[PDB]
């Protein structure tokens, strides 16, 4: 198939609920060189968020399993094992989805609102490699996964207005990044804060594509917020 | 905590 | 591995919602050969549900849409083929054969039939005749058991009647026979609530209740 | 129209 036709079928595979489809689809777009459209840059976006997604999930659960079967040694043991099989899952599809970044999405990011997504995009694969890093190993990947953020941070700040969906999702991210991985509930809320009261400052910027977007994501921040403090 | 995933 | 560790991996792909696991766990404990219990038998069945469901899903939304759609929804299909015909392989080779007891016999039958049902769903060609009448050979065999060994309250009994009137109403168009079916088999359950169990008796009257929102619906 | 898989 060529451009078209994997771009097609990666769409039939969203409404099948097929991602893993959706994915290795978008992959092949990804791999034909050319910067990614708006529209393509979702669909690769929103497959690999759904394949990650139900690893980190699956993880999340055996993972609880498994400390909550202290104890209990055969449970455990099997707990484990299973833990780590998934995350074997989870890394290679973190991998996979960096290795795309650095060869293809990030050097041919031509706008800065593309440079910002796909920056904010590698900071989230390097957050959850980070979420089920032991050693040893985790500080290298933490310390990558901030990097991204902050250089996505400091050109969303020069170059978008805050109202934009892509910065205010940069902001969110990047303050889930501070609580959960960091462990800084200040950092998080304060990051948290400042997005969303800027963008409160500015509702007559939001425009008809991009309100909806925009103000859910002030209500994620406003929520986060709440539960953090 | 809710990240950007959890939008719809 | 053994039984145990696989009847037990198969409860932590359950929790993590990692049906393939789940189901490929099963598939091993039934490759034993030893007559499954009833908890590993609801374990294998509720696998493949997930497994079996999630390829029917995507087939209406695919078929619905339908060019691209074509050669998807045909990819599919081949994948959801693939798995009836693996349970239904299972069926044959080791969980019918070795069913001693009335009510496996009543629940592998029902699952045949069910299978066979998911297959019709599909079938286009020449080909769906037989099929459907696959179906209805496995659900009427397991219906003449369930009459004859089970009480009219008991959930595997009143489960049957819920498929198998979905059969005629989906399969064969006959909402007639479906109702008819349907309003049986509540009003001969309604009749002996008595016989309703402590650990049964939940699952009986939702069940019960499924019926009779099938009954409204299609005398609506 | 629902089968037992509603449970």
């Amino acid at each position: 198939m060529d451009k078209n036709e994997l771009v097609q079928k990666a769409k039939l595979a969203e409404q099948a609920e097929r991602y893993d489809d959706m994915a290795a689809c978008m992959k092949s777009v990804t791999e034909q060189g050319a910067e990614l459209s708006n529209e393509e840059r979702n669909l690769l976006s929103v497959a690999y968020k759904n394949v990650v997604g139900a690893r980190r999930s699956s993880w999340r659960v055996v993972s609880s399993i498994e400390q909550k079967t202290e104890g209990a040694e055969k449970k455990q043991q099997m707990a484990r094992e299973y833990r780590e099989k998934i995350e074997t899952e989870l890394r290679d599809i973190c991998n996979d989805v960096l290795s795309l970044l650095e060869k293809f999405l990030i050097p041919n990011a031509s706008q800065a609102e593309s440079k910002v997504f796909y920056l904010k995009m590698k900071g989230d694969y390097y957050r959850y490699l980070a979420e089920v890093a032991a050693g040893d190993d985790k500080k290298g990947i933490v310390d990558q996964s901030q990097q991204a953020y902050q250089e996505a941070f400091e050109i969303s700040k020069k170059e978008m207005q805050p109202t934009h969906p892509i910065r205010l999702g940069l902001a969110l991210n990047f303050s889930v990044f501070y609580y959960e991985i960091l462990n800084s509930p200040e950092k998080a809320c304060s990051l948290a804060k400042t997005a969303f009261d800027e963008a409160i400052a500015e509702l007559d910027t939001l425009s008809e594509e991009s309100y909806k977007d925009s103000t859910l994501i002030m209500q994620l921040l406003r929520d986060n917020l709440t539960l953090w403090t | 905590s809710a990240s950007l995933s959890n939008l719809h």
